[PDB]
C-alpha cells in the first residue's frame, strides 16, 4: 500500500522571557509512533506506539540529540521570523514544519514532504522535484534565497530519499493491520412528514473511509450530511452520514460503507 | 527517523 | 491569522443509561494552539478530565481530543465548553446522543 512517514514539528513561542516549546510527532500510516515535547521534564524522544518498544536506547538517544537540534533552529528560525515581519515583543507564534516521505510496495520513493508554516500559514515549501522553494510570502523570499545560496535543498532531498525511506521500511517490518467498521442505520423524526436516516460507521481502523446513500440505485451525494471522521479514543474511528428523506419512504434508501478492511462493501437500510 | 534541518535556519 | 475551533461531542461506545462510556470532545481546525477546553455535567464543570497530547494537521490546523469517563442517563445532559482566542465568547455544545 502508499506507506508513509510523517515528522510534525510545533515551536511556540510565549511571552516572558521563556524559551519556546517544541514538540515533535512522528507518524507512520498516519499512526503517531513518537514525541518529544521539550515541555516535559526529561526532553526525550518516547515511543507513543508499541512496537516501538523494541528499539535500543541508543536509537532514542540520537534521535533526542536530533530534537535538540531541531529545537534550537526552530529558536532561531522564529527569531528571525519576528524581524522579518516587523512584528512585536510579548506576542505569542509558531512555527510549524512537516516532513516525510510516500513509499511505494516496491519500497521506492514516490513523493517526498518539506513545508513550514508561520502562524498557520504557508511559509515556504519544497517543490516535488527535491531541488527548488516555493515561497507563499515576502519574506519567504528571503528564506528562499538563502536556501537557494546555500543548497538546502540537497540536505532535505539526501534525507527524504535516503534515511526517511529507509526507516520507514524498518518501522514497517517491526510492526498492514485493520479493524472493519461495525454499521446500523438509526431514524430520527422531523416534521413535515420527514424523517432522518443516520448510517453510523463505528470501531474502525484506519480512518479514511466513505460513506454513501441511495435512492434505489442512485447515489445521493447533494442532499447527504457528513462529519468529521473521529476517534473514538481507544485507537478506532467513528463516521456518520444522514439523509432526510419522505416519512414511509425509507425502504427506498440504501447505506453503503468502504473501508479497506472490509471483504464488501457493506450495504444496510434502516431495519425496524 | 526524523530530519536534521541544515543552516541556514529560516 | 485565527483559525476557529470545530467541535464534536459524542461517545465512544454507542449509549446505553446506566452503562458506563466514555465522552468525547474533539475539538479541530484551531489556530492559535492554546485553547481550553471544558466539559460541563448539567451546567457544572468535570473535574479531571483527560486531555490527550495535541496534534496538528495536513492544513496546518491544531487539533485535540478531552475525554471523560461518564454514565449517560436519561436526563442527565453534557457539553464542552471551548474558549480559544479566535471567538468572542466560549463556544458550547451539548452532547446529542443521536449524533
Ligand atoms: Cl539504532
Ligand atoms: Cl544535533
Ligand atoms: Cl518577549
Ligand atoms: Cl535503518
Ligand atoms: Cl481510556
Ligand atoms: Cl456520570
Ligand atoms: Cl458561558
Amino acid at each position: 500500500g502508499p506507506h508513509s512517514m510523517r515528522y510534525f514539528e510545533t515551536a511556540v513561542s510565549r511571552p516572558g522571557l521563556e524559551e519556546p516549546r517544541y514538540i515533535s510527532v512522528g507518524y507512520v500510516d498516519n499512526k503517531e509512533f513518537v514525541r518529544f515535547d521539550s515541555d516535559a521534564e526529561n526532553p526525550r524522544y518516547e515511543p507513543r506506539a508499541p512496537w516501538m518498544e523494541q528499539e535500543g536506547p541508543e536509537y532514542w538517544e540520537r534521535e533526542t540529540q536530533k530534537a535538540k537540534g531541531q529545537e534550537q533552529w526552530f529558536r532561531v528560525s522564529l527569531r528571525n521570523l519576528l524581524g522579518y515581519y516587523n512584528q512585536s515583543a510579548g506576542g505569542s507564534h509558531t512555527l510549524q514544519q512537516m516532513s516525510g516521505c510516500d513509499l511505494g510496495s516496491d519500497w521506492r520513493l514516490l513523493r517526498g514532504y518539506l513545508q513550514f508554516a508561520y502562524e498557520g500559514r504557508d511559509y515556504i515549501a519544497l517543490n516535488e522535484d527535491l531541488k527548488t522553494w516555493t515561497a507563499a510570502d515576502m519574506a519567504a523570499q528571503i528564506t528562499r534565497r538563502k536556501w537557494e545560496q546555500s543548497g538546502a535543498a540537497e540536505h532535505y532531498k539526501a534525507y527524504l530519499e535516503g534515511e526517511c525511506v529507509e526507516w520507514l521500511h524498518r518501522y514497517l517490518k517491526n510492526g498492514l493491520r485493520t479493524d472493519s467498521p461495525k454499521a446500523h442505520v438509526t431514524h430520527h423524526p422531523r416534521s413535515k412528514g420527514e424523517v432522518t436516516l443516520r448510517c453510523w460507521a463505528l470501531g474502525f481502523y484506519p480512518a479514511d473511509i466513505t460513506l454513501t446513500w441511495q435512492l434505489n440505485g442512485e447515489e445521493l451525494t447533494q442532499d447527504m450530511e457528513l462529519v468529521e471522521t473521529r476517534p473514538a479514543g481507544d485507537g478506532t474511528f467513528q463516521k456518520w452520514a444522514s439523509v432526510v428523506v419522505p416519512l414511509g419512504k425509507e425502504q427506498n434508501y440504501t447505506c453503503r460503507v468502504y473501508h479497506e478492511g472490509l471483504p464488501e462493501p457493506l450495504t444496510l437500510r434502516w431495519e425496524p | 527517523s526524523g530530519p536534521s534541518n541544515t543552516p541556514p535556519e529560516i | 491569522i485565527q483559525k476557529t475551533p470545530q467541535i464534536q461531542v459524542y461517545s465512544r461506545h454507542p449509549p446505553e443509561n446506566g452503562k458506563p462510556n466514555i465522552l468525547n470532545c474533539y475539538v479541530t481546525q484551531f489556530h492559535p494552539p492554546h485553547i481550553e477546553i471544558q466539559m460541563l455535567k448539567n451546567g457544572k464543570k468535570i473535574p479531571k478530565v483527560e486531555m490527550s497530547d495535541m496534534s496538528f494537521s495536513k492544513d496546518w490546523s491544531f487539533y485535540i481530543l478531552a475525554h471523560t469517563e461518564f454514565t449517560p442517563t436519561e436526563t442527565d445532559t453534557y457539553a464542552c465548553r471551548v474558549k480559544h482566542d479566535s471567538m468572542a465568547e466560549p463556544k458550547t455544545v451539548y452532547w446529542d446522543r443521536d449524533m
